[PDB]
């Protein structure tokens, strides 16, 4: 079946997604030598 | 700054002494090295240029130079100001050659 | 006031500083140093002073 493989393809880019959504506001909050 | 008042300064004179006497025995070592450790706005900066706007000090040494460093700072702009106290022009420069 | 006379023979050294709003301290300093007669080098502030 495709059935397994199809919810291992949600669960991992679900969480791929979530990952993504809740870190990118701490990027919006913030903005940001060797010698001899 | 080396630059202050010595009207307000409330009486350093034993500190003063001390220190002087420490900065006569200076060709005792080879690089005599001193440190005036406290906690903040305790009499550090003053008792420094209090020591080195005297006149036997500076009979003594011929080029005293006064640096700032600070919190924020870098390698490059403490060698030029060495180099301005010095009398070196302040020229657009790397730092290699500043050691030079 | 000092676009006078009596008070150019007065003063050898007039000199006049703009501050604003905005301002900050070194470019006080080195416009003190350009009335004076120095010339404008780039340059930090304990020098300044000195
Ligand atoms: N003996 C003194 N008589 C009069 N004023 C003094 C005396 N000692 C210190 N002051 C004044 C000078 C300054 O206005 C203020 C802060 O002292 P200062 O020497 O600049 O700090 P400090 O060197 O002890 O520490 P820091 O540089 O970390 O602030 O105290």
């Amino acid at each position: 079946l495709q059935y397994k493989k199809s919810k291992r393809l949600q669960e991992i880019n679900e969480r791929i997604t979530k990952i993504k959504s809740q870190v990118e506001p701490y990027f919006e909050f913030i903005t940001p030598d060797r010698w001899s | 700054s080396p630059v202050y008042d010595h009207t307000q300064v409330v009486g350093l004179e034993g500190d003063k002494r001390k220190i002087k006497e420490w900065l006569f025995r200076s060709n005792d070592s080879q690089l005599l090295i001193m440190a005036f450790v406290g906690m903040g706005g305790l009499g550090k900066t003053t008792i420094a240029q209090e020591v080195f706007n005297d006149k036997e000090i500076e009979h003594r040494f011929e080029r005293r130079i006064w640096v700032s460093v600070s919190q924020t700072f870098t390698e490059e702009q403490i060698m030029r100001s060495i180099l301005r106290n010095l009398g070196d022009a302040s020229v657009g420069d790397d730092i290699g050659t500043l050691l030079r």
